[PDB]
């Protein structure tokens, strides 16, 4: 960011003005610029800048993680969270994956919210893990969540306890949704069981109004929302699940995910839901571990 | 219908709109709040203040159904 | 945690100036004073004051709490038992309901019936709220609502003595025709711009009128299917209007009724995702059928309803 | 170091070492990351198996690296799969997460310390350079210099990193904008000058992928067909 006191120990405000005087205002400005020239120009000690460069790099630059360390860590950290639909967990290779943004693309009434609730209901009860359902279309209905939990468990209290773990937060504009994810990300950083599943229903609901016209700010907000989802998923190790609308291609005339081509690179795993009343087809439109094209029947009434 | 000069917007704001071929309430409203943040400058909840201000000049007058029955008598 | 300045609803002119000055996260600007922010970024004092205000400003109700909210905030009954059963009890609050159908099927009759049904007192199972009628096709007939209101009063007074209790009859001391009509807010939107303008002024309108428990947009098809040939613009306006309606219903705790015209429902494919609840009113051998095309709480099903002079009944 | 044709003979049929920067382009699901895993596999697998046994740095700016997928590819390519061997093979793999262009830029400067201590680190992955394009473009306003200011500084740092330690940069970019071989360049001209072989990934509609590679020095186009199975990438 901007060179200021408290950004690094030993960084006095007196020299910060001196660095500004040579058009060095940012962290990348100080690191990139030749410090030997600045040390002579500003009168600042060269050993100080070299020490100042190292501490700034050690604070703002990500550090490489060895694959062996990451493999052992992800072995006991990543969790395959069952969606409660045995005919879909087979498609997802035993279910959802933490650390990935899973997208559930489909048309209206294709079961996108319904499968998301089952993911929320199963994680809330079966795995006893809290869920943050960020609904933008108003899809979540607490009666349906109770109805899903009633089928799984007949205990009066366990249904309420599972519902207690599902945190429903309503965000209908992009900035509200960005605020919720950032507020959640701060909550996880400051920590009682934390949030393990984040369900966004739907991303296309808030991003589609942004898209349109010569402005590219909608794409930036989309990618910033995409960045927030992936920071929640990969950094915080929670199974982020998002919901997307379906659209027909202008040229090829085939079903593709909405929010343009830029959003198509966002999710690690994508599930396509299309009607073949409750039977649906779940086609793995995008996967990082399984072939794309496999489709399995998914019935809503079995859940 | 109504121009944006008579809505209540400032000369600086109207001129910034006039550079982008926006002169009526219809053109202003058709643009999404996000794309107005660059055409009109300003920020979200500041454009919405305009979006509420431009709407306040081209929105229907509330009529209580008792008044409609009363005016029909 | 560092929050990118793009994620904030800042002015794009200001955000570029902030980035060009090196500020790229929210936490950088928090320590900066407003006037000193202007010196270091070049933005005006008002913009700097608004920029810091936006960053500093930026509920989490559990599903159990929302279950009690949905139970306490009752569904808006449609005066038809079959239709209410396949909707959980009626039109759900904090949600958007779409009434799709061919012309002449009774989309506006349901809306005008729902306007009276909102004003049913809480002690009678209603929400005891008020109705906002954003009419577009000009189908809002006051005389028909009077018949709907009077018939609703007669039905409520028939249930007001089978229980042999005056405790309910206290609630029916204000349900007179005077209050029913005086609580129906009618907005005759002619063009889509006027309709879109009223949607923006609705959050401010409902802040003043907290009693409003129903917003009726009858219909969202006519303004956007007349005097608008740009389909690319239409799908942007409807998608933008979709978030305005659902946010309005959830924040103000009311129900939004949208009526389409069958073309499958019109207004494009992306409009199917707009409304959480979709009801398709069609015809079958001169008998009206109500099909639940899309709902996250009820399975797809069809129920029989008849539009009698008494109102929207089974 | 090792020749490019010594890394993957199929793509680099001709003789084409010591500072080559290559670009992967194409839509989603077209095998860009899966090709990196094959490139990662042939570098981090032992010389006994058939790999080059050299270290690989992955800059996952897109937050899409699936470690279990790489383990799945690595164990299939190993004749004798074991927890010890998969550990040693991944011991030569390094992963860095960059959440923003400035974070990526500051990371690249900090990488100078690692390469001076990791001589065997030969292959560099930057999937994907197009992750922060829209964030940087809007933050830059209408001035093209401001939009590409952070990316250009990364590219100059990349060129310094590649040409100092004889690296091979397999930076990948996404086809995020429509057609003008569907390729519409959108990154800074500083990055464009560094690309020597840009390879376009396309998906045939099921499991067969086509890869068109062009050497910008000679402008020679050759089409490669590969299938993505459980073992990774196999060329047809
Ligand atoms: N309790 C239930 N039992 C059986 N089927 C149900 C139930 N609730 C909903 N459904 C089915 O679920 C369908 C809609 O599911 P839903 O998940 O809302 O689709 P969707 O893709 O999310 N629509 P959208 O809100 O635009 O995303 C309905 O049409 C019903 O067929
Ligand atoms: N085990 C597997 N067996 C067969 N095919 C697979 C397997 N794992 C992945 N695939 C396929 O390999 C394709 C390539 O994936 P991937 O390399 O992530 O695409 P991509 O170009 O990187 N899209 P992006 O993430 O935006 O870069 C996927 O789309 C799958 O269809
Ligand atoms: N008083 C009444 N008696 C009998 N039928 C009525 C009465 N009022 C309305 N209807 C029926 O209800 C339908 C109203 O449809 P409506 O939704 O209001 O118009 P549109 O479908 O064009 O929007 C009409 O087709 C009419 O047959
Ligand atoms: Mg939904
Ligand atoms: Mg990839």
């Amino acid at each position: 960011g901007v060179l200021r006191v408290g950004l690094c120990p030993g960084l006095t405000e007196e020299m910060i003005q001196l660095l500004r005087s040579h058009r060095i205002k940012t962290v990348v400005d100080l690191v990139s610029a030749d410090l030997e020239e600045v040390a002579q120009k500003c009168g600042l000690s060269y050993k100080a800048l070299v020490a100042l460069r190292r501490v700034l790099l050690a604070q703002f630059s990500a550090f490489p993680v060895n694959g062996a360390d990451l493999y052992e860590e992800l072995k006991t950290s990543t969790a395959i969270l069952s969606t409660g639909i045995g005919s879909l967990d087979k498609l997802l290779d035993a279910g959802l994956y933490t650390g990935e943004v899973t997208e559930i693309v489909g048309g209206p009434g294709s079961g996108k919210t319904q499968v998301c609730l089952c993911m929320a209901a199963n994680v809330a009860h079966g795995l006893q893990q809290n869920v943050l359902y960020v609904d933008s279309n108003g899809g979540l209905t607490a009666s349906r969540l109770l109805q899903l939990l009633q089928a799984k468990t007949q205990d009066e209290e366990e249904q309420a306890e599972a519902l207690r773990r599902i945190q429903v937060v309503h965000a209908f504009d992009i900035f509200q949704m960005l605020d919720v994810l950032q507020e959640l990300r701060g909550t996880v950083a400051q920590q009682s069981g934390t949030v393990k599943v984040v369900v966004v229903d739907s991303v296309t609901a808030v991003v589609s109004p942004l898209l349109g016209g010569q402005q590219r700010e909608g794409l930036a907000l989309m990618m910033q929302l995409a960045r927030e989802l992936k920071t929640l998923a990969r950094d915080l190790g929670m199974a982020v699940v998002v919901t997307n609308h379906i659209t027909r291609d202008r040229d090829s005339g085939r079903l593709k995910p909405a929010l343009g081509r830029s959003w198509s690179f966002v999710p690690s795993t994508r599930i396509l839901l299309d009607t073949i009343g409750g039977r649906r087809m779940a086609c793995l439109a995008k996967s990082s571990r399984q072939p794309t094209g496999f489709q399995e029947m998914v019935d809503i009434g079995t859940w | 219908s109504k121009k944006l000069k008579r809505v209540g917007l400032s000369q600086e704001l109207c001129d910034r709109l006039s550079r982008h071929q926006i002169l009526t309430c219809q053109d202003f409203l058709c643009l999404s709040p996000l794309e107005l943040m660059k055409v009109t400058g300003l920020s979200y909840r500041g454009v919405h203040e305009l979006l509420c201000m431009v709407s306040r000049a081209c929105a229907p007058k509330m009529q209580t159904a008792y008044g409609i029955k009363a005016q029909r008598s | 945690m560092q929050r990118d300045l793009v994620s904030f609803p800042l002015s794009p002119a200001v955000r570029v100036k902030l980035v060009s000055a090196g500020f790229q996260t929210a936490e950088e600007l928090l320590e900066v004073k407003p006037s000193e922010l202007s010196k270091e970024v070049g933005i005006s004092k008002a913009e700097a004051l608004e920029t810091l205000q936006i960053i500093r400003r930026e509920k989490k109700c559990t599903a159990l709490e929302l279950l009690e909210q949905e139970h306490t905030q009752g569904f808006i009954i449609t005066f038809c038992s079959a239709l209410d059963d396949i909707l959980g009890g009626g039109v759900p609050l904090m949600k958007t309901t779409e009434i799709c159908g061919a012309p002449g099927v009774g989309k506006t009759q349901l809306c005008m019936q729902l306007a009276v049904d909102v004003q049913i007192p809480e002690c009678f199972g209603g929400v005891a709220g008020e109705a906002v009628f954003i009419d577009t096709e000009g189908s809002f007939m006051v005389d028909r609502v009077v018949d709907l209101a009077t018939a609703c009063i007669q039905h409520l007074q028939l249930i007001a003595e089978k229980h042999k209790g005056e405790e309910h009859r206290k609630a029916l001391e204000d349900f007179t025709l005077d209050n029913i009509l005086s609580h129906i807010y009618y907005f005759r939107c002619r063009d889509y711009t006027e309709l879109l303008a009223q949607v923006y002024l609705l959050p401010d309108f409902l802040s003043e009128h907290s009693k409003v428990r129903l917003v009726i947009v009858d219909g969202i098809a006519f303004p956007f299917r007349h005097d608008l040939d740009d389909l690319s613009l239409r799908t942007r306006l409807l998608n933008g209007l979709a978030q305005q309606m659902i946010s309005l219903a959830n924040n103000h705790r009311l129900a939004v009724i949208l009526t389409n015209q069958m073309t499958v429902p019109a207004l494009g494919e992306s409009w199917g995702h707009a409304a959480t609840i979709r009801l398709i009113f069609h015809w079958d051998r001169k008998q009206r059928l109500a099909t639940l095309y899309k709902s996250p709480s009820q399975k797809e099903c069809t129920v029989l309803f008849q539009i009698k002079p008494q109102g929207f009944r089974d | 170091r090792s020749s490019l044709k010594e890394i993957e003979p199929n793509l680099f049929a001709d003789e084409d070492v010591h500072g080559d920067i290559l670009e992967f382009h194409g839509p989603e699901g077209t095998g860009k990351t899966e090709m990196l895993y094959h490139l990662t596999a042939r570098c981090i697998l032992p010389k006994s198996e058939g790999g080059l046994e050299v270290e690989v740095l992955f800059i996952d700016t897109d937050y899409h690296f699936d470690m279990l997928r790489l383990v799945t590819i690595l164990e299939h390519r190993l004749s004798q799969s074991s927890e010890e061997i998969i550990k040693y093979c991944l011991g030569r793999f390094f992963l860095v997460y960059c959440s923003s262009s400035t974070h990526l830029l500051l990371t690249l400067y900090s990488l100078e310390s690692m390469f001076c201590s990791h001589p065997s680190l030969c292959l560099l992955i930057l999937d994907s350079l197009s992750a922060f394009y829209w964030i940087d473009r809007v933050n830059g306003g209408e001035s093209v210099n401001l939009q590409e200011s952070t990316l250009r500084k990364c590219s100059q740092c990349l060129e310094k990193l590649v040409n100092d330690y004889r690296l091979v940069l397999f930076a990948t970019t996404q086809t995020i904008m429509q057609k003008a071989i569907d390729y519409r360049p959108y990154l800074c001209k500083a990055w464009q000058q560094l690309v020597k072989h840009r390879m376009f990934f396309s998906k045939q509609d099921s499991n067969q992928f086509s890869l068109v590679s062009r050497c910008l020095k000679s402008n020679s186009l050759k089409k490669h067909f590969f299938i993505i199975g459980e073992s990774g990438v196999e060329f047809c």
